[PDB]
């Protein structure tokens, strides 16, 4: 569970993209750790402003960070606000 | 006790965000320290005149930093001017 990816230096996402496409990291020692059995989640409220909601949020995402990062993703999920 | 939070750069607040939300900080080396049992106080300076000033500085606060931060805090206390 990577909380609030929105607020991390846009450079820190590149490790994540290495992870998402293939499912592995390599630490300095060299042990290629295997992420391929791990349900992975990222929770960033970027459309905080506001089905058109999906459209605007996707726009703010495309602007938020690289298309390469977005392409490795299973389901972009836009949580809708709450009601009475 | 954090003093004069109006001056700190918001990244410090994005640090405290996890503290307020879940009561735990993890520093480098991975030591997870529990803020679960700490009373946390922040400062700032950002009849019904007191009420008007109250809503005024509430608005200035909402404009100050993100809403996801304000959701964490139990009380936003406004201190009325000292009277003679």
């Amino acid at each position: 569970l990577l909380d609030a990816i929105e607020k991390a230096h846009p450079d820190v996402f590149n490790i994540l993209l290495q992870v998402l496409e293939d499912g592995r990291l390599t630490d300095s020692k060299g042990r290629t750790v295997d992420f391929r059995n791990t349900i992975l989640i990222m929770t960033s409220n970027v459309g905080a402003s506001e089905k058109d909601m999906k459209d605007k949020v996707m726009g703010e995402l495309k602007r938020a960070f690289r298309p390469e990062f977005i392409n490795r993703i299973d389901e972009i999920i836009v949580f809708h606000s709450l009601e009475k | 006790l954090l003093d004069a939070i109006e001056k700190a750069h918001p990244d410090v607040f994005n640090i405290l965000l996890q503290v307020l939300e879940d009561g735990r900080l993890t520093d480098s080396k991975g030591r997870t320290v529990d803020f679960r049992n700490t009373i946390l106080i922040m400062t700032s300076n950002v009849t019904q005149n007191h009420k008007d000033m109250k809503d005024k500085v509430m608005g200035e606060l909402k404009r100050a930093f993100r809403p996801e931060f304000i959701n964490r805090i139990d009380e936003i206390i406004v201190f009325h001017s000292l009277e003679k």
